[PDB]
């Protein structure tokens, strides 16, 4: 009922609605990842809304995020300051990253006054580093679809990829 | 960042003590907070140790990560939870019951910290 | 010109832009409902921006929302904690519900300092209970389109519904 | 590291992600405009995050926005209070206008305490008057596509425009 | 609670280095603040050491007790004064003058502290 | 004041590990803050160590000076800068590139600190 | 939640006094604030009544909803506006001019409120 | 403004229960705070009642005037003192000793108060 | 102090409605807060009532004790808990399931409260 | 760990130690009452020390105190302002009444800041009205032992009662 | 009803209960003194609880305390720092002295905010200097009972005095 | 002369008067312990009342308390939540434990504002753990007096122990 509690629950309810919108543009593998993140934000909202009287996420869940981050960090070859939204599908996940940074700043105010949710704010910090890596993978497998279309000798099927934002 | 890992003598690790520090430096660099060459780790084994007052044979593992100050509690909680998952996957066992693994994150002061390169 | 007034007008202008984006995915019946909500948020913005010197919405408008809520509450059979965004169309309306909860917290700060907009905050509270019920109807008539496709003996037309998020 | 600095950088990172999502629905001319706005928000984020120790945007950039606004103000014939989101493409740019008004209120708090970013807040004020004019152009060339389809004698190609929100 | 006891090499103890840690764990458990199996102690001997600038041969003893935060100054002062009476009754002597025994009580942070049981 | 100097094994010093501590105790006493017999130093060499994630052979040196609290930031910055100039003039080299020398000054709490002379 | 509806004697309702309370309990339950079995309503008719000082024959209707405290002004304004639309659609008329329907929402105190189930 | 007057059954009034409400509405309108048609009064007689623990036969009279908030304490004290002089001049007597007449002025909340005219 | 007890029509009491008020006045006087002759109670039975939206036959009991302000929350919580134990021991039952008994303690304002003795 | 919590637990631990000292001077009936009060103060200390996360006393316990108060109020015929401590046994229970009034003022500060323990403060208010009535009973059955000793014709056994404080 | 008023009345009610417990161990002369002190604390409690609207103690009462203090100061030959509670009877009056010093600190807060009770705080200051002198008399007439038992040639009656704390 | 100094000296003077009352019910061994505690509270009162200008207790005294606590902790076999005051003699020492917890909270306020008395507050914390162990020993040697009276075949001498609170 307090003022930083209803703001932190309002942004975490805003973040899990943007993930549910952005999980329809990704493939079948990343949809299973984003549907398990949506369950974990629901566990954080029960912990923060009850001021710690209900148990939240375990440390097993943060060990599941960081084992995904160490998997996708090998595929993403880092580059210079690239603009958000190369393709349309990777533009939806760059929005959910910036809601998770806003939800992290609200949970950090609950921690600095009520002393609860320090394991919850460590989940939203590891989440927004995964949504950055998840967005950079989709731009790559869209771009590796361009090099196979250049070698296949296609006239129309190569330019529909460039109209969706495939890098050259 | 300085990482001091203190294991007992009866603790059996799944790897070498040197390959444990390579996995702990990759999990510290993957947080994106520190530079590459500024992550310094060391491993210390203990000869004389006691845990508790009971006569049962036990073992433990402890890491103390010292970083410079100026980072929020969400960054320090993630650094302790990313390191505790690395050390717990390297412990094969020791003693007669479960091994206790714990990680402390402490903050060095930034103003009085000196640094040089010889 | 005051500080809680420009924040409350900024979120109400943000809410009526998300409704205008989400009214292109719904059918012809729900588009007429969402276009009349957009006119009522424009009447609230004139009342709050002038600190009550211009008349706002009437109590006839809140009697129109609650007579819609009592109609859709019979079709929505309530269930357990379901994740937001079953289909793509019902994922857009779960975003507008969480902007209306954020706009309600801004109007509640105008009420607690200037004493105006208590009938406006009762509109945004009844609005976010309609956008929750409007999202749960679209998941149902998408799912009742699955049972008719199972009885029609279709091979391709049943799985394109499951690729859009129809419940099984 | 201060509290108004991380809020102003969080909303400017939120604004450049909504522009990267909305630049896939516009044509090839407006995509070049929106990709140059995304570079200028990246220059503002470097200036605000370093509290003025890094140079920001020049006054040449605000002279480029206002020379675009004076070009599109002639095509947009002003009318009464029209609802946001006539078409689907102009509904995405009415969302980015309301993030730029929220990012302007955060940069104005950095200016009123630290005295920096007064040329940055004059960019976000001229930006949200361009995104209003950019949204009203797309509704017009969608509507001028309706009058040519009425004179062409089309039965199906005129009503698919009206299903996308073309004005009559 | 972690207790690190650092003695020099010329320090003669009345007991073994292992029986000193059993007396220090019973004096930490008798304060009623910690659990039984959570009191972890270790003893380190030092090869290279200097005390002061003078050429007289000296010895010292030092313990650093690290507990989690959230306890008042009356509890931390009692923990340092209960441990300093245990170490001072175990020193037989060393060097050419008196042995200096000191105990530091420092506070780990509770929010960023990770712990697991393998 | 306790000074713990931790060098790696591949680090070549210009002097002995014992003569490095005599120069570090004279540079701590010359600040006029501590007594003569209260400056206690120790030198620890490390067997297992890693710096960074790259495969290049490196070495480092680290000192942690623990003083009692109640001193301003001008005194603690001078103590770290006076010690970092002593250690950097003793390093001959080690590894395949430059040696990193760093000094941390941390504050013990004065109320809970116990001390005795046996 | 207690709902006391007080109508005059000359007021003609479109339904029975019992079917008015079933519509008012469904409009209170549809707000999602109260439980199902905790919504308690009662209807009182008045024999002796006066409205105003003039000699014209009038009628009125009044409901007083008493809820427990701890709810914001947006919830209490919605509860009065949802009930006032139920009562105004049940009034056929009475007297020689318009019927005045009004709903008060008042807050009971949560700490001193006792409740039992026999 | 709602005025609920609750008299017992053994209370003998000098007038009718209807003519008491005409005098109470003229004394509420003469304060100049309320409109003419917004003053709504009702009279309730009680069948089962007890006053005190003693066995002496008593009677009482009680009025509860509910006005909207936003008026100072000088206006609410005048409204209770103007009504208590009207009711006390209408009581002929009842019971075996004196009749107790009391008037409460309570404040309805203005924001959550709904009102319609059918 | 005014005590209004509102029972439904299907509620069967173990005693008369008059003997329930004698037990409630002795439990209010035994708190030592009120005078003897200032405790005024009344009992109201209800003809038209609904509880909940379900079709099961229910009954309830409700008391609203109105005292003057100026008493702490420990006194008002004791007055509601002393009355709720009196009413719950008088209910024999009614309806098809359990009877809900509840007591509200509300505070009249002391400055605007008028009182006379005719 | 808060400052009004450790003061309220310190006085409730002080009150249950004075009751344990004063229950050795009373008879076998009042010792069973005072040993059940000591269990209920232990339930209040668990509720206050955990800030409401552990359940406290039920409303069944306050219904047990007030049914004892209504029993002893009939025997105690009230009189003028009598001094505390007529006999030695009733002087020990007049001390425990004034600790229960001090413990009530500490629990009332926990209620006025944390909103917990309103049913606990209603127990300590009904407790200190029982310890006043329990003290006035012991002075009476000591005084009714004087009238039987006057009728028995005793010379030494009547004055040892007056040396213990029996009223004449 | 104010906060320093209920604390000052709570400690003065605590002090007059400790005096009523400690007046059963003293002889018949000191019991008449302690029963007249208990009446004067009751007059102070009526003055403080009504914020000065009821008259309190007169200056005749403080002239009665100081004429007792000047009588007992001649018998008490002062010595070094002696521990409280030499005998059991003089240990009960050393407790009531420290409640009167606590009651003096509460009345001094009423004086420093409401300006009342300056003649009441001068009574509790002269009271705690009498309870110190009353405790030192009982240790003396217990010790002068030892020198008469040494001259009487007693074997058992001298050591029962030393078991009660008679000084040697 | 300061306000937390006179409160801390008033409670430490209250604690050493309760110990002087409770040392007459214990045997000859525990009386020598309680008379040496009374000298150490007198040394703390001189240190706190002079704001540290007079030397207080040494660390030799806290090493004497903890060597007594480690002796009595072996005899006291710990059990469940037992009520304070099993016997009358162990009920007096459960009162002095709760004054030492109140005196510790006053000395902790002197430490948190003036920085003095941290070695004094470590004495009162080790004191209240000894007075808890001293109270549990007296209940045991009273109860071991019951098992020898059961084996001696006594009819009257066994029940006078049970009337004093010996455990069965």
């Amino acid at each position: 009922k307090d003022s930083p509690i209803i703001e932190a629950n309002g942004t975490l309810d805003e973040l899990t609605s943007f993930i549910g919108e952005a999980k329809h543009y990704v493939d079948e593998e990343m949809k299973g990842i984003l549907e398990e993140i949506q369950n974990d934000i629901y566990k954080i909202m029960g912990e923060i809304g009850s001021k710690g009287k209900i148990e939240g996420i375990s440390e097993e869940r943060i060990a599941w995020l960081l084992k995904l981050i160490l998997r996708y960090m090998e595929m993403v070859n880092l580059k210079s300051f690239v603009l958000p939204g190369g393709t349309l599908e990777s533009a939806k996940l760059d929005v959910c990253r910036t809601i998770a940074r806003r939800a992290l700043r609200k949970v950090l105010t609950v921690t600095r006054e009520f002393g609860i949710g320090a394991e919850a704010a460590a989940y939203l910090l590891a989440l927004s580093d995964l949504l950055f890596l998840l967005a950079r993978v989709i731009e790559i497998e869209q771009g590796k679809k361009l090099l196979e279309a250049a070698r296949a000798g296609q006239d129309d099927e190569v330019r529909i990829l460039m109209a969706n934002g495939a890098d050259v | 960042p300085h990482l001091v890992i203190e294991a007992t003598a009866n603790l059996r690790l799944e790897t070498s003590p040197g390959e444990l520090l390579e996995q702990a430096n990759k999990a510290l660099f993957a947080s994106g907070q520190f530079g590459e060459a500024d992550i310094k780790s060391r491993f210390v084994t203990l000869e004389a140790y006691r845990q508790g007052t009971a006569a049962v044979e036990r073992a433990y593992l402890h890491a103390c990560l010292s970083i410079l100050d100026g980072r929020d509690i969400a960054t320090r909680t993630l650094l302790g939870a990313s390191l505790c998952a690395v050390l717990a996957e390297a412990v094969a066992g020791g003693g007669e019951e479960g091994v206790q693994v714990s990680v402390e994150v402490r903050e060095m002061e930034r103003l009085s910290y000196a640094k040089r390169v010889v």
